[PDB]
């Protein structure tokens, strides 16, 4: 009944996605053929269900029904990893089980798509639902259907634009394990009345309840819950438009799957006109203390609503430090003999909360403004490796580049914009980090940050210092010896390989000068114009001549 | 000037709730300030009704501007009543939060507003 009550809403193409979605977001490791079968016996019986609610066992839940199938192929252990145990459990054990397992031609792929139109479609989803779990349901059927919509350019600005999209849903599900619904509620207010500042608290609190529903169903693997939720709230947001919005008129016009996708990247409503100050009847109000009292939570939802729906400057967890030390002032504050004198100054508390992501942003991009990709990108790998030496000579590279990326997509924004950008970046790339070193730590420093409330993920980044418990490790074995291999490719594309050989000089000698360490790095790119302009003669000569110079500093 | 079968059914369906608000303020004053606004607005919905009403007469009178910008506010403004009174049933004594429910533009997020209102108090 209620397979045929999500079969019946949602599309007939839209369900078997789902279905397929789900079915390859768990059990990965069973091919297309495997699954589809699976996947067509599922719609089939929800043709049935749609038919008669009563017959045929059409009365069990999604996971029951949903969750035999994925355990009918998945009886043996061998035929799956560790994740068949989960199998020999009941629901709703059956399904808490299966969330803990989380772990290519342009004349050629169409020879394959011309004959079977959904035997290339459902390809696209099965394995890159395999290959990303945590993938949004919803948003995973409508980048299937703009890849169905030159093939070279257009599939590399989805692979990238897709990556992003994974990797936040990534941030959004961890958040609601790992730090609580309310959390995520709060995140919502926030980003949601930053978006909608035209809207009533009501209404922001209605999107925050129904968006909630929405990713705990995707995070959940109710994957068709999800979908057919997301769709409601984007046709409730477009049937009441002036309640919410302006700039949601256009993409309301758009179909079913686009037309959510662009509510979502919508941009900010200009805010109302002369809004009066939050310190009215956050600091003045007699009833300041007597509200929060009433309903602690709406009372700091409202805080949060009026104070973000103000700011589209700030960040959303510079909202979130805003609004917790707002709360922690008000929670002692209000047993107080003088409450009102005791947080009659609680605004002067914010003053340093939003200096410090502000001076790090103007600090940062002044070096970014001066410095560019190549001299900044390496700039940030020298302190981000001092900081924690502890990480894989490669994945700091990465990080490094990575997280410099976002000055150079952010420095360009004024200052009005410049926050809430370098967040947005910067939270996407430490979670790419936090979910790299979980699987493999290597830095107990890395696991307090990471483990920290996601409101102050990036401040404890921002505090470490040179980690004065690491030895100096001076191999000189090859690491310190580039191959002169990538010499005869030759390209600004091997930069990677440029950037490894820094970061594991400043590792064999950490106590290096920040002008020393230029010294070695300038000498090093004018040595690479010998392997450029005798091919593996040059590497000899150039090995022997760089070694000599850093005899002067023997770190 | 349409749905004359189905706006006897619409003003029928407001009149059952206007009942339903009505007993359960009638026991509440012996059981919170919007108490005498909720009576107020009551009483002005009333007068929408009569008017749909008088509307039905006076097209059964003549040979016969379809306005649901009116029945609409009118569902709203019942929903910010119905919630205002599960508050006051909470225990909700604080005219911020009735204000917050007044406010909103839309009877979804009048339950949404409600909901959380209420659970937060607990």
């Amino acid at each position: 009944s209620e397979v045929a009550h999500r079969f019946k809403d949602l599309g007939e193409e839209n369900f078997k996605a789902l279905v397929l979605i789900a079915f390859a977001q768990y059990l990965q490791q069973c091919p297309f053929e495997d699954h589809v079968k699976l996947v067509n016996e599922v719609t089939e019986f929800a043709k049935t269900c749609v038919a008669d609610e009563s017959a045929e066992n059409c009365d069990k839940s999604l996971h029951t029904l949903f969750g035999d199938k994925l355990c009918t192929v998945a009886t043996l252990r061998e035929t799956y990893g560790e994740m068949a145990d989960c199998c020999a459990k009941q629901e709703p054990e059956r399904n808490e089980c299966f969330l803990q397992h989380k772990k290519r031609e342009v004349d050629v792929m169409c020879t394959a798509f011309h004959d079977n139109t959904e035997t290339f479609l459902k390809k696209y989803l099965y394995e890159i639902a395999r290959r990303h779990p945590y993938f949004y349901a919803p948003e995973l059927l409508f980048f299937a259907k703009r890849y169905k919509a030159c093939l070279l350019p257009k599939l590399d600005e989805l692979r990238d634009e897709g990556k992003a999209s994974s990797a936040k849903q990534r941030l959004k599900c961890a958040s609601l394990q790992k730090f609580g619904e309310r959390a995520f509620k709060a995140w919502a207010v926030a980003r949601l009345s930053q978006r909608f500042p035209k809207a009533e608290f009501a209404e922001v609190s209605k999107l925050v309840t129904d968006l909630t529903k929405v990713h705990t169903e995707c995070c959940h693997g109710d994957l068709l819950e999800c979908a057919d939720d997301r769709a409601d709230l984007a046709k409730y947001i477009c049937e009441n438009q002036d309640s919410i919005s302006s700039k949601l008129k256009e993409c309301c016009e758009k179909p079913l799957l686009e037309k959510s996708h662009c509510i979502a990247e919508v941009e900010n409503d200009e805010m109302p006109a002369d809004l009066p100050s939050l310190a009215a009847d956050f600091v003045e109000s007699k009833d300041v203390c007597k509200n929060y009292a009433e309903a602690k939570d709406v009372f700091l939802g409202m805080f949060l609503y009026e104070y973000a729906r103000r700011h589209p400057d700030y960040s959303v967890v510079l909202l979130l430090r805003l609004a917790k030390t707002y709360e922690t002032t008000l929670e002692k504050c209000c047993a107080a003999a003088d409450p009102h004198e005791c947080y009659a100054k609680v605004f002067d508390e914010f003053k340093p909360l939003v200096e410090e992501p502000q001076n790090l942003i103007k600090q940062n991009c002044e070096l970014f403004e001066q410095l560019g990709e190549y001299k900044f990108q390496n700039a940030l790998l020298v302190r981000y490796t001092k900081k924690v030496p502890q990480v894989s000579t490669p994945t700091l590279v990465e990080v490094s580049r990575n997280l410099g990326k976002v000055g150079s997509k952010c420095c360009k924004h004024p200052e009005a914009k410049r926050m809430p950008c370098a967040e947005d970046y910067l939270s996407v790339v430490l979670n790419q980090l936090c979910v790299l070193h979980e699987k493999t730590p290597v830095s107990d420093r890395v696991t307090k940050c990471c483990t920290e409330s996601l409101v102050n993920r990036r401040p404890c980044f921002s505090a470490l210092e040179v980690d004065e418990t690491y030895v100096p490790k001076e191999f000189n074995a090859g690491t310190f010896t580039f191959h002169a291999d990538i010499c005869t490719l030759s390209e600004k594309e091997r930069q990677i390989k440029k950037q490894t050989a820094l970061v594991e000089l400043v590792k064999h000698k950490p106590k290096a000068t920040k002008e020393q360490l230029k010294a070695v790095m300038d000498d090093f790119a004018a040595f690479v114009e010998k392997c450029c302009k005798d091919k593996e003669t040059c590497f000899a000569e150039e090995g022997k001549k760089l070694v000599a110079a850093s005899q002067a500093a023997l770190g | 000037h349409m749905s004359t079968e189905q706006i006897q059914k619409r003003t029928a369906a407001i009149q059952k709730r206007i009942a339903a608000i009505q007993k359960r303020i009638y026991a509440m004053t012996a059981s919170g300030m919007s108490i005498e606004e909720i009576t107020k607005q009551i009483a002005a919905i009333q007068l929408r009704i009569v008017g749909d009403q008088v509307q039905i007469a006076y097209q059964t009178a003549s040979g016969a501007e379809e306005i649901q910008k009116q029945t609409a506010a009118i569902e709203t403004q019942i929903c910010k009543i119905e919630a205002a009174i599960e508050l006051k049933e909470a225990g909700i004594t604080s005219d911020f939060y009735f204000e917050l429910i007044n406010k909103a533009k839309t009877c979804e997020g009048v339950e949404a507003l409600k909901e959380h209102i209420l659970a937060a108090h607990t």
